[PDB]
Order: structure tokens, then sequence, then C-alpha cells
């Protein structure tokens, strides 16, 4: 289930919960990914980038989707 | 490696190795030289939301064109295109 959530605001952070909050660093490293990803173009004129966005690992994954300038992430087991 | 296995799959349209330092590694259909950088920089930024070193850190941007999914490997960086 959820181990936590974000969600940032024209870079900034708006909200915050679980192993997500208070996690500056965190949270500035995520913005990063999520603007390279949304940089990412397959061939010429091609958006959106993607729909989901995720990065998993051993036991955490988040998942990512993006909204105009606003960003929401959850961090979940498995 | 996997490597030869993945260049021989029919159900991936796209693939591209790369390293830290960006350069272009090995690409095939979907994916070339000018994924390299992006991907490089996708896969080092995913590797620092992680602490344990035993991780392969995984970025999977699903897409209703294909999913791209790029694992950061240890000396190489694997992006993969899955027309799914």
């Amino acid at each position: 289930d959820q181990l936590g959530y974000l969600v940032l605001s024209e870079g900034a952070v708006l909200a915050s919960s679980g192993d997500l909050e208070n996690d500056e660093q965190a949270a500035s490293a995520i913005s990063e990914l999520v603007s390279t990803a949304c940089g990412f173009r397959l061939h010429r004129g091609m958006n959106v980038p993607f729909k989901r966005l995720s990065v998993v690992f051993g036991e955490h994954t988040l998942l990512v989707t993006v909204s105009g300038q606003r960003v929401f992430v959850v961090k979940r087991q498995n | 490696q996997h490597l030869e296995d993945t260049m021989k799959n029919p159900s991936i349209v796209g693939v591209l190795c790369t390293d830290s330092q960006g350069l272009n590694l090995g690409c095939r259909g979907t994916l070339s030289d000018e994924h390299a950088g992006v991907i490089s920089v996708l896969a080092q930024q995913a590797a620092k939301l992680t602490s344990d070193p035993t991780d392969i850190p995984v970025v999977c941007l699903e897409s209703d064109n294909g999913n791209i999914m790029i694992q950061k490997h240890d000396g190489i960086t694997v992006a993969v295109h899955k027309m799914a």
C-alpha cells in the first residue's frame, strides 16, 4: 500500500506525507528527474513523453503523474 | 550478456546502452544517439533515490506510444522501448 505522498507545484513542494515528508533532498531529486523525463521526445514533436512515470527499487517504488505544474508522487511497497 | 537477447528481442522496438558519461554505447531501432544523454541523466538521477548499492533502479515511462524502461546497472545503463 501507500508508504508516503508528495505533491509539488511550480517546482516547489505543496504537500507531503509519510516517508516523503520533511525530505527536501528527495523532493528536489524527484523534481529533477520528473523534469528531465518530461523533456523526453521519442520523435520530433512527440508529446507527451509519458502518461505515467515510475521509479522502482527493491522494496520501495515511486509512482508519478504530472498535471499542469502540479506533480503527484506516491511511495509504494513492492 | 542478456544484452544480446534484448537486441534480438522482436517485442522490443528500440534499445540504447550508455554510461554515466552519456556516450552512445549501442542502439537499435527507435532509440538513437540523440537519446543517449537523456537516458544517461535519467538513470543517474534515479540512482540518487536509493542508498542500497544492491538496488538496480528502474525508470519507467508508461506511454500510449509504447513504454520505455531504463535500468541503471553498474558500468552501464540500458534503455528499452517496448511497443506495448
